[PDB]
């Protein structure tokens, strides 16, 4: 969905640091803590919230700051592969961002007992792209 | 008004009765003209509540031995009070080679002579005694019990090979001196159940102090 | 808003409210004399110095209060749990930080305090005739704490009416939420066991009962975050 | 509170929150070369430089979003509508300011953005077989705007998931309301028509759906106020 | 006699015989550019920098030779085994030290060498018709090594007659015993996996067969001790 993503599709391999942002759009009266955690390549998604916290994570509190940003250290889609026949340089380096309910959702009488969070990604300054690939399923059709 | 009566040494001084040995001529209790008393400063009732105001304490003590007959009479009987430094074994018979071992300080005095007194230094191998120990000293329940806090053991006995001629009552008074306390903790407010832990009646919980009718009526 | 970041952790706590430093002393390492004189104790500055955020407890209109035992609480989860388990001797200061997420339409007050050598005492049977020293559940309640059964006597015949005589801090909802306490190593020994003897206990009792006009989230989450200040260990196993 | 007053208008807008200047350029007049070299274009500084406040649109739990087309939107109401109608060539920068009056008991998020040459595309029939170029209602929706039918593809097969790649500003209710954007004249021609070609479009979509516990005014008013920065015209009719 | 002591380990090795530094380069950390540019890789100087002494192998009149694969060999036993397991990326130099305890009444010669990217190849069936890539026992033989089946072709169709073209050192019993080799990180990538790709292999083959007049301990113990020089890791799991 991101412009970043769509552009990558026009390229074969890449590497750099990323930067996801999270925006709480709930009521103003809403408060609580969410725990965002990134698990580098390998280590499967943490079993439960606890263990997840023992690794790089950020406890986000919307009662306070209504928008937190998480930095993904580095992802390198260079580790070549060859699936069915589309031997495209498969990531392999799939980090893993998980968001957990640190506290329950807290709201006073009179406020929406459910809110939403928007996510905004984008690559950091140190991003690269190598090799061009015009893979585009959306093609021009004669009227 | 001098704030000196509120010091720590002025709060914890004063010789209190902590022990009362009994050597009846004939009967049940101490049938061998001797008995072993483990230094326990809670021998004084209201002392527990007091010292327990703190978590760590350090002090020395001056013990005094007032012995007589049950009647309160003075008699020409010679006694020997021995001290068993925490770590050495205590007597078990009326002539266990224990009373013989020098490393166990003894002090002979007749009842004729005025009370006998001696000073026991701060024993513990720790920096201080500690009324509370939240753990286990690395079957059975060994919780809350702190090892090294043992001040020793006094072993009273009528000098001599044979039994005493008259019945005797040795009262042991101990005044602690040079006190240092640490970490003040809330004041006990539920009757004590055992000398061991701080357990209390789990239903017979009463309010810290007396209560009234309404909060508006004084 | 200002998020403190000491470790691979990042708590978004208030800018800098008021913190009560325990017994007026910042936890430090050690001069040059201990229960080890020809044994230079390694001081974990690595992952033993980050933020730990215990599983938030839920405060109800009826919670009697909770308590944790240090250093036990963490010997569980954490690389500080790794140390406390593979080491013999231990000495470490602390810094607890209790936060409360609630709305201006709630109300309550929590007394948060540190009580050295917190020795529990169960019912002693039922009425008072059983020398049953509390379970291994009340002496070392892991990282999930344990509830008080008799809040009034703090489970040890001592009146909570006087608990403030310890390093404490209040958390009155209508006035704040986060409260902090820096605990220094308090023991009668330089280096003590980090697995059997719990240097102290952290209590957190609702002195003014939680409440809310009907319709507000009835449970307010209490988030305890703590940081091991000046860890010290000797001889691995 | 601090009310800006540039013209016979007086909007009581916030003191000075954050405004996103479009493509990093303040709308200006012109050096000394254009689609008119022996035709010095008069620069309306008179009543063409005041505050216009479009009829507030009502945001519902269901609004799909709205959009306006510049310069069209104003060629309607206003003395700037007088100019854009009686003049041939036109060049003008802008400055939109979208405000949102709601309470701390509501919630939502609006993405407000400027998209140059915003070409619409209706359903193309129903399923996709009719070269029906959108009505004269979607190409120039006067000063009352027009609603998106397919917010996800912004009515032009482009994903809104990427609209932020344009001069934009967010309006998250729990954090603010007013948002500002200064648009510079963006065209492939110095002087272009101010009646047929719409230099761009202003979109304002609810990315996080409006909501309120039952009992609060369900419709939150979005007030768009704009000011023509550096108007320019050539040859009257 | 002079015992080197770098860590909670203390090997009583010779004073300072001759050590072959691999490819003429001391293993070092890294300038300031890698497979991680906004990821400062922590450099284990703690317990990851001590002496490891692998289970001594027994040399018989018939041993075909042995080999170990780095970094695998240690990802097993050790706190360096802790790192290599809980970390994603890895870069580390080394320093092997092979000792031989035998008497002046024995005789033999061992060629000890380091061979980057040591890819094995079993029998390929029996005669040569089976694309059977060697077991997970020959690709990563833990800390107990593995024996060569065809010493002459080093189990990879390469002649051992030329193995000296690698960082090597001889161990002729009548002249010495201990031999040392400092290996630098050799890879086509700054940071590589420390669990799947084995940067190299350490071979130790009896070129001159062990022997002793009958009556001497027939098995001479070969003690391999190694030290991780400049460990480096990135991102824990």
């Amino acid at each position: 969905s991101t412009l970043l993503g769509q552009l990558c599709g026009y390229y074969t391999q890449w590497s750099g640091s990323l930067e996801v942002t999270f925006m709480f759009t709930g009521s103003f009266m809403a408060t609580g803590k969410m725990l965002i955690a990134y698990t580098p390549p390998g280590g499967p998604l943490p079993k439960d919230r606890a263990t997840a916290m023992l690794g790089t994570h950020v406890i986000w509190d919307f009662g306070l700051q209504s928008s937190v940003t998480l930095v993904i250290p580095w992802i390198s889609n260079t580790h070549y592969r060859a699936h069915a026949r589309d031997g495209v340089f498969d990531y392999y380096t799939t980090g893993l961002v998980s968001i957990w309910y640190q506290t329950n959702y807290v709201v006073p009488i009179g406020a929406p007992n459910t809110a939403y969070i928007i996510a905004l990604a984008a690559a950091q300054k140190n991003f690269t792209m190598k090799l061009c690939k015009d893979a585009s399923d959306i093609l021009q059709t004669g009227t | 008004h001098s704030t000196a009566e509120t010091t720590l040494d002025s709060f914890f001084s004063r010789a209190g009765l902590v022990g009362e040995i009994d050597l009846p001529l004939e009967g049940t209790t101490n049938p061998n003209g001797y008995a072993n008393w483990d230094i326990d400063i809670t021998g004084y009732a209201q002392m527990r509540r007091k010292v327990e105001l703190f978590t760590y304490m350090r002090f020395d003590a001056e013990f005094t031995f007032v012995a007589c007959t049950p009647t309160g009479g003075v008699v020409p009987q010679l006694l020997q009070y021995m001290f068993v430094p925490p770590g050495a074994p205590k007597p078990d018979s009326r002539e266990s080679l224990a009373w013989q071992t020098a490393t166990n300080p003894s002090v002979f005095v007749k009842l004729s002579d005025p009370p006998a007194q001696v000073s026991v230094p701060f024993m513990s191998p720790a920096s201080a005694y500690q009324w509370f120990y939240d753990g286990y000293p690395t079957k059975d329940l060994e919780y809350g019990a702190c090892p090294n806090n043992m001040m020793g053991t006094f072993s009273v006995r009528t000098v001599g090979t044979s039994k005493s001629k008259y019945p005797l009552v040795v009262r042991i008074y101990m005044r602690m001196k040079h006190v240092r306390a640490w970490i003040p903790r809330p004041m006990r407010n539920q009757n004590y159940l055992f000398k061991a832990n701080p357990n209390y009646a789990g239903n017979s919980i009463k309010p810290t102090g007396a209560s009234r009718t309404a909060i508006t009526t004084l | 808003v200002a998020q403190l970041t000491i470790g691979n952790s990042t708590i978004t706590t208030q800018e800098a409210a008021n913190i009560i430093v325990g017994y007026g002393e910042w936890p430090s390492y050690c001069s040059d004399s201990d229960a080890t004189a020809v044994d230079k104790p390694t001081r974990p500055d690595v992952s033993v110095n980050r933020f730990y955020t215990l599983d938030t407890k839920l405060w109800e209109k009826s919670s009697k209060g909770w308590y944790w035992k240090f250093p036990d609480v963490l010997t569980e989860t954490g690389v500080f749990g790794q140390n406390a388990q593979f080491h013999y001797l231990y000495r470490s200061g602390f810094c607890i930080h209790v936060q409360c997420n609630a709305s201006k339409f709630h109300q309550g007050a929590l007394l948060v305090a540190i009580l050295p050598e917190y020795v529990i005492g169960t019912v002693a049977g039922g009425t008072g005739t059983e020398d049953s020293h509390p379970p291994y559940k009340q002496t070392q309640p892991g990282a999930d704490g344990f509830e008080l059964q008799h809040p009034y006597v703090l489970d040890a015949g001592i009146p909570i009416s006087q608990l403030t005589v310890c390093p404490h801090q209040w958390i009155n909802l209508r006035t704040n939420n986060c409260a902090t306490i820096i605990v220094p190593y308090i023991n009668a020994l330089p280096f003590d066991s980090a697995l059997n003897h719990c240097n102290f206990g952290l209590l957190v009792v609702p002195i003014s009962p939680l409440d809310y006009d009907q319709g507000a989230t009835p449970v307010i989450p209490i988030t305890i975050t703590l940081a091991p200040m000046c860890s010290e260990f000797a001889g691995l196993r």
